[PDB]
């Protein structure tokens, strides 16, 4: 009862230290607070040295009193894995937040190991098909590789890896699991709502046919939770890759928020802080995360990451840390995404370790390097064409401005997950005809089509039937006069005939607000405990 | 100095006990003779060790809770920020010149709540619930803590209902679902106010004529403002009546950084009283990076490490926790929702600075005003291009989202025949005609301050922009031409626009005939 339960020495913010008489246990052990309102779970993070931990706190502590009993668990947190834990929705510690009853859990995880070692690395290159034009002509995935996606708040990461799990996670065979670490929560419900009625998620008896797991570690959380549920989601997604042995899709929506988790809880563990205002450890913690998302020779993990840059900074050391870890970093932009260009993928930015001759084919290479070439050649004239105009370039300098603009325009592409608040439906284009479409318009084959028949547009026929429907109407702009549906008696009831129609509303006035309400009695003065905590008024003097 | 050999040091290794009695005999005489030198020990109260910059230091305190609303003996309240071994750090709640070293500090016993009901309807607090209006105390309330958490996943659904905001250009191009979160960012003195103002005068001309589970509780929290600002804002909310159904909610920029940085926390939870019960609240934090600069003097005078520009680290935690709460829940639990409208300040326009990129990373969507639109009248200055709100369309009104469909189009034509026209030398006569239409267009989306628009009567007046009826107005009696037919078409067709909440074939005709006979006063 006393050694093995230790109390609350301290309580600073996300930061608790416990004091343990005796036997103090392991860092990266889970410690239960007793007596707080929610399930408080603490991890402990440092020996401080005079027999006391300090702790991580997987909830808020609001409400820790310094005489608190604390009891270890003799064992990290610890997260129900297996086929059991699909169609769930699991938060940091393993709990079930989608109210369908308890988890069935072939095993209990933890979420701390080490990263697989050398010896079991697999090293085989193979395509990953996604539908998006500039992805898979610029900078291909790879079947088992860790891909990050790096944006600027606002330019669209989440719409690029929800369309990632729409185009890549049917046509995927294995398993998935989402890790949402610091997002919306209103996106993980969208995310939740829509796997149900795609399928992916079924409710009920059928849970077992369910082919994704989400967990969710957003952005209302406390950093401590935040700060660990990317390793409840690796631990959900590694045991699929290592005892279930089949491929998973890994897709984490701000790998960035576990790195400023870190940060914030880390000023408080006493550490002296590091470059812009980061934790010493920064590069450490995220290469002890990120080498474990990695495929094996048991089982494969295609890892799609979104990194959030801070304030349009990618030399900020989070993303410039990030850089290093990922096969296939795909690089949006603010400003292709202020030109309307949609996905704002920076095609002089976004690289990959697929584009590579010897991987993809000399073709598929060789169209890439040339639409590459062509838009730094563009790019290198932007600054005296926006003084000098284009009436000062020469004439194969303005088919190159002419080809660029073309090739700009046509790595735009409608998303079917972006036909609900745009309206175009959206395009899934083939690699073989994104790559043809691509090397016809560098050889020339295109220079009669406009600029804006490229634009959101699905593949090079469907330029030109956007050239065809953007030619016809050239002319057609009036002529509609009347033969109209806008009559008076053919479809028509008269408008105080309409009227009559209307159905009444019962407005009451009363505005309801005190109907179930108990309302406390407020005092006149500060009600306050006393030395032996009776509720007293506050005494007169200062 | 080991700890094993310190704590054999506590039995007994003297066995000659010649100074223990000697002084056992002689220390309470001398302790009665110094007795009113002391002050009275204290264990469970608190004492103030040291209180400086707004930050009070407090040994005692022995069962607090970690974020709790302490009392020092001045009155004036505090907040158990980060007990420690030997001491308590406190946030004190107002001015620190009141409290001194030797204060005792009473625990309340609760952790930091403000009174939340139905009688905080109508009143102006401050950061800390307490009334500032004059007109009492809060009756008919009851305190509740302003650090809940947010809902989760399952308590949580989509938003479906449309929240007019009576901004033409808002609810025709940037259009508010009813739980959402909208940022509304711009420079200085570009209406990020007004458009806040003006959905609240809206939902006050709509709570006339809702049946009772449809209102709007609107929420005002102004953060670093002055208090003639704040004064002015009242009473135009006194004297259109708005204040019945609105809270203000207000620390201002001579109140300490505790309650400037508190107040939105406070003001959130009084509208997650409407938000818990059923009813829809709507909430307007202006200028919450205000409360992000509270908050990094705050973090400053704790000595935590600065980051970036100076701020603490944990400021996005500090407006996502707070951004969060702004949900739209589900039917079991009550299906009540609260729209949140932070507002966020930039600096020339520079949307790509540090508290705005954290709150565009949060909110649904933005609602962008550029002082270049503003400074030549275009009035709400809304950058079309860059203002989106995602969540709010498909939960629109249908009427509306028939016309502004092609208003979103014929507006993105006439920003590039602009773009393409950095010049007046060659005229096309093709571009020339959408850059009429789109000079046309923007003519009729500006209205003018403290008149919110009804989503009918804004509708009307699109479909009679974006079709024809407006073409012989030039560009400058577009306004007048507008109200001319607001006022001489039929009001039964706004009605019929109303309650059918679409247009109808049997509508868009009479639409057509009544446009046709109003005469417009640009000929
Ligand atoms: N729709 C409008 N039409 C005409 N004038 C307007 C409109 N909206 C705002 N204004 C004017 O612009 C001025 C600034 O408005 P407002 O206070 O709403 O902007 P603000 O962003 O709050 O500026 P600040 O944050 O510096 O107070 C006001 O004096 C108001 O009269
Ligand atoms: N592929 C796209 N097509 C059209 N619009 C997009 C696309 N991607 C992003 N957007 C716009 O950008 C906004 C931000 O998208 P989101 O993915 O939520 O950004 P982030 O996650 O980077 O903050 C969306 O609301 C949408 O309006
Ligand atoms: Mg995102
Ligand atoms: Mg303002």
């Amino acid at each position: 009862p006393a050694i093995d339960a230790g109390y609350v020495s301290q309580v600073i913010g996300p930061v608790v230290d416990v004091r343990f008489d005796g036997e103090l246990p392991s860092i990266l052990s889970s410690l239960e607070v007793e007596g707080h309102s929610v399930r408080l779970v603490l991890e402990v993070a440092q020996h401080m040295g005079d027999n006391t931990v300090r702790c991580i706190a997987m909830d808020s502590t609001d409400g820790l009193v310094r005489g608190q009993k604390v009891v270890d668990t003799g064992s990290p947190i610890k997260v129900p894995v297996g086929r059991g834990t699909l169609g769930r929705i699991m938060n940091v510690i393993g709990e079930p937040v989608d109210e369908q009853g308890p988890i069935d859990a072939a095993d209990i995880w933890s979420i701390h190991r080490e990263a697989p070692e050398f010896t079991e690395q697999s090293t085989e290159q193979e395509i990953l098909v996604t539908g998006i034009k500039v992805v898979d002509l610029l900078a291909p995935y790879q079947r088992g590789g860790k891909i990050g996606l790096f944006g600027g708040a606002g330019v669209g990461k989440t719409v690029l890896i929800m369309e990632l799990i729409n185009n890549v996670a049917k046509a995927h065979g294995g398993f998935s699991v989402f890790a949402g670490v610091g997002e919306r929560t209103r996106e993980g419900n969208d995310l939740y709502r829509e796997m149900i009625e795609s399928g992916v998620i079924k409710l009920g008896a059928e849970r077992g046919n369910s082919k994704c797991t989400l967990v969710y570690g957003q952005m209302n959380e406390p950093p401590g939770a935040r700060a660990r549920v990317a390793l409840t989601g690796l631990t959900v997604a590694e045991y699929f890759r290592d005892i279930e042995g089949q491929d998973v899709l890994l897709f984490v929506d701000n790998i960035f928020r576990f790195t400023q988790a870190n940060s914030e809880v880390s000023a408080l563990l006493g550490r002296i802080p590091s470059a812009v205002g980061y934790q010493p450890t920064l590069a450490t913690d995220l290469g002890g995360l990120q080498e474990r998302i990695t495929t094996t020779t048991k089982g494969s993990i295609t890892s799609v990451q979104a990194v959030y840059v801070p304030a349009d900074d990618l030399t900020d050391p989070a993303p410039a840390t990030t850089f290093a870890h990922l096969d296939a970093t795909t690089v949006l932009s603010r400003s292709i995404a202020e030109l309307g260009i949609y996905p704002a993928v920076d095609p002089l930015d976004s690289t990959s370790r697929m584009l590579n001759p010897n991987v993809i084919g000399a073709e598929h290479y060789n169209v890439a390097r040339g639409v590459q070439k062509v838009l730094q050649d563009y790019k290198n004239l932007q600054d005296i064409i926006a003084i000098l105009g284009m009436d000062e370039l020469s004439e194969e300098d303005k088919l190159t401005v002419a080809r660029a603009r073309k090739i700009q325009r046509f790595l735009s592409q409608p998303f079917q997950v972006a036909e609900v608040f745009t309206g175009t439906p959206g395009k899934y284009v083939d690699l073989a005809d994104t790559i043809s479409g691509f090397q016809g318009v560098l050889t020339g084959k295109y220079d009669d089509l406009p600029e804006m028949a490229f634009y959101m547009v699905g593949d090079i026929k469907e330029v030109k039937e956007k050239a065809d429907k953007m030619a016809k109407d050239i002319a057609s702009r009036k002529e509609a006069d009347n033969k109209k549906v806008s009559e008076e008696l053919k479809d028509i009831p008269s408008l105080d005939k309409l009227v009559s129609e209307i159905k009444e509303v019962v407005i009451e006035e009363d505005d309801g607000l005190e109907e179930d309400f108990k309302a406390e009695a407020l005092s006149s003065e500060t009600v306050v405990l006393n030395e032996e905590g009776k509720s007293v008024p506050l005494p007169k003097k200062n | 100095a080991d700890a094993k050999a310190l704590d054999e040091l506590r039995k007994p290794k003297f066995s000659s006990k010649y100074l223990i009695q000697h002084v056992s005999q002689k220390l309470i005489p001398a302790v009665k003779e110094w007795e009113k030198s002391y002050q009275p020990p204290v264990i469970h109260l608190g004492r103030v060790l040291s209180v400086g910059d707004g930050i009070a230091r407090v040994y005692g305190l022995k069962s607090v809770q970690a974020g709790e609303l302490v009392c020092f003996d001045s009155g004036v309240k505090g907040m158990a920020l980060n007990l420690q071994a030997d001491h308590v750090g406190v946030v004190v709640f107002g001015n620190d010149s009141v409290i001194h070293q030797g204060d005792l500090v009473y625990r309340t016993g609760q952790i930091v709540n403000v009174p939340i009901g139905p009688g905080t309807l109508g009143r102006v607090t401050d950061g800390l619930g307490q009334p500032i209006d004059g007109k009492g105390p809060l009756t008919n309330v009851r305190s509740s803590l302003v650090e809940v958490k947010a809902p989760g996943i399952i308590a949580r659904q989509s938003v479906r209902e449309p929240l007019f905001t009576g901004v033409k250009a808002v609810d025709a191009l940037v259009p508010i679902g009813r739980g959402q979160r909208e940022l509304i960012i711009g420079d200085r003195q570009t209406g990020k106010t007004a458009v806040a103002i003006d959905a609240i005068i809206h939902q006050k001309n709509c709570n006339e004529q809702v049946p009772k589970a449809q209102r709007v509780y609107c929420v005002y929290v102004a953060v670093g403002q002055k208090r003639s600002t704040v004064a002015q804002l009242v009473k135009l909310f006194t004297q259109t009546g708005a204040m019945r159904y609105t809270i203000m909610v207000s620390a201002t920029a001579s109140d300490a950084a505790p309650l400037q940085f508190l107040a939105p926390y406070s003001g959130c939870a009084m509208a997650e009283y409407f938000r818990d019960t059923g009813k829809h609240g709507l909430i307007i934090y202006d200028d919450l990076s205000k409360q992000s600069v509270a908050y990094r003097q705050m973090s400053l005078l704790l000595r935590r490490p600065p980051g970036r520009e100076a701020f603490p680290g944990d400021v996005f935690y500090l407006h996502s926790r707070l951004l969060e709460r702004a949900a739209k829940l589900s039917k079991e639990l009550g299906g009540g929702s609260l729209t949140a409208f932070p507002v966020i300040e930039t600096q020339a326009g520079d949307v790509s600075a540090y508290i705005a990129t954290n709150v565009i990373s949060i909110t649904d969507g933005q609602i962008f005003l550029e002082t270049e639109l503003f400074y030549k009248g275009i009035r709400p200055a809304l950058n079309v291009g860059l203002s989106v709100s995602r969540v709010g369309s498909a939960a629109q009104f249908p009427g509306m989202k028939q016309v502004a469909g092609t208003l979103k189009l014929e507006l993105a034509q006439y920003r590039e025949v602009a773009a393409f026209a950095q010049f007046g030398s060659d005229l096309d006569a093709a571009t020339q005609y959408v850059l009429e239409r789109g000079a046309r267009l923007t003519e009729m989306l500006k209205q003018k301050q403290f008149a919110p628009i009804p989503i009918e009567r804004q509708t009307v007046a699109v479909y009679a922009a974006t079709k024809g009826f407006l073409d012989k107005v030039r560009v400058q009696d577009i306004v007048a031409a507008e109200e001319a037919v607001i006022s001489q078409v039929n009001p039964a067709v706004f009605k019929i626009l109303k309650a059918n909440g679409k247009i109808t074939p049997a509508l868009d005709a009479h639409l057509k005939a009544e446009l046709r006979k109003v005469k417009l006063p640009g000929a």
